[PDB]
């Protein structure tokens, strides 16, 4: 039903400027308030700003004044937020909520979110962009049970963190593990995933595993074999 | 405004838990909840202590008295636990104030024996120099484990490591090791291979000494 695609996102270096959208699909956009609320990793959430039904401003924050702009199209249907001046501590998962309320003209000032997002990692640091290097993980012939066997990626050298992977269109979303990521003392990443990878008798997947980098943006199409 | 919660509430699966937000003169305007789950989306739960949304069972309920907003759970599950947030208007300053959530965790839960998995370099980088050896583990309740490597038959801990805390997957903790300070000869001799030691029984596996 509602799907709020939210873009925009990447590793900038501290005190330049980017802008992130989120386009409503599913609803009228011309009576539902908008927010724009960042979540720290593992370090609860913090409301950025917001815009109600109208093109109209509700307030922000007491450490990001001056600095971010949050706009309205009803035009394009889009929520736009320009952030100017970034620091090391405005590195967060920026999500783009909804309100529930149709927000009529005469009532009291009560807004509460209603649906949610995915959110962008928006990095702010000094490193730099790094390329991600897939390789064929071998299916060694270990068999004792059925499904014993089990095939995966080796992404790894990159700093940010856009993880998204898919198979062969993106389905098959049966039973996958796909382990977080880990800094190993030097900013890059690992990144693997585990798959069921049946008895190999001509039936089974075609053993690709894409990965999609936004900030190292590569196809890389590279195949996996025994 | 500020907004006071406790940092973590575990209980039992038979009754109900307490996960109070208070504030210094909270007693009139609107309190709002809402659950994240740890990776997936957060959803709305009872709000305003009078209603709640399509879909949230009769098991969630909200009452607040005087300064304390409670947010009741009927019949608690392993499924329910989830990062807890409360949210308040505070007209005053024009400003949406958050506070710091509460991992609800069901204490009593049975066991679980993680699995490890060992995948042996590949094929199409002998040729480079990568060196990017990794031993997984499969889900288990218990966290606080520590993977042991044994580095050609033998304790080798000096190398750069990751150590990753056990992260949240479908109600479960996993993580991952990576140790490969080889000088890229990894098949020298004596079954290069990988240990798991956890609260009780520790697992290993080998692989071909080639």
């Amino acid at each position: 039903e509602v799907q709020l695609v939210e873009s925009g996102g990447g590793l900038v270096q501290p005190g330049r400027s980017l802008r992130l959208s989120c386009a409503a699909s599913g609803f009228t956009f011309d009576d539902y308030a908008i927010h724009w609320v960042r979540q720290a990793p593992g370090k609860g959430l913090e409301w950025v700003s917001g815009i109600t039904w109208n093109s109209g401003t509700i307030g922000y924050a007491d450490s990001v004044k001056g600095r971010f702009t949050i706009s309205r199209d009803n035009a394009k249907n889009s929520l736009y937020l320009q952030m100017n001046s970034l620091r090391a501590e405005d590195t967060a998962l920026y999500y783009c909520a909804k309100h529930h309320q149709i927000a009529v003209a005469g009532d009291a000032e009560d807004y509460y979110f209603d649906y949610w997002g995915q959110g962008t990692l928006v990095t702010v640091s000094s490193a730099s962009t790094k390329g991600p290097s897939v390789f064929p993980l071998a299916p060694s012939s270990k068999s004792t049970s059925g499904g014993t066997a089990a095939l995966g990626c080796l992404v790894k050298d990159y700093f940010p963190e856009p993880v998204t992977v898919s198979w062969n269109s993106g389905a098959l979303t049966s039973g996958v593990h796909t382990f977080p990521a880990v800094l190993q003392s030097s900013g890059l990443y690992s990144l693997s995933s585990v798959v069921t990878v049946p008895s190999s008798s001509l039936g089974t997947q075609t053993y690709i595993c894409n990965v999609n980098h936004k900030p190292s943006n590569t196809k890389v199409d590279k195949k996996v074999e025994p | 405004y500020e907004l006071t919660q406790p940092p973590s509430v575990s209980v039992a699966p038979g009754q109900t838990a307490r996960i109070t937000c208070g504030g210094n003169n909270i007693g009139s305007k609107s309190v709002h909840w809402y659950q994240q789950k740890p990776g997936q989306a957060p959803v709305l739960v009872v709000y305003d202590d009078s209603d709640r949304p399509s879909g949230i069972p009769e098991r969630f309920s909200g009452s607040n008295s005087g300064n304390t907003a409670t947010l009741t759970i009927s019949r608690v599950e392993a499924g329910d636990e989830a990062d807890y947030y409360c949210q308040v208007w505070d007209s005053r300053s024009d400003r949406v104030v958050f506070g710091g959530g509460t991992k609800l965790t069901a204490l009593g839960q049975p066991k679980a024996a993680p699995s490890v998995t060992l995948f042996p370099p590949s094929s199409e980088e002998l040729q480079a120099n990568k060196a990017t050896l990794v031993c997984l583990i499969s889900d288990f309740y218990p966290g606080a484990v520590t993977v042991a490597w044994k580095a050609d038959s033998s304790p080798v801990k000096a190398g750069v490591e990751t150590t990753t805390p056990s992260k949240q997957s479908n109600n479960k903790y996993a993580a991952s090791s990576y140790l490969s300070l080889t000088p890229e000869q990894w098949k020298s001799h004596r079954s290069y291979s990988c240990q798991v030691t956890h609260e009780g029984s520790t697992v290993e596996k080998t692989v071909a000494p080639t």
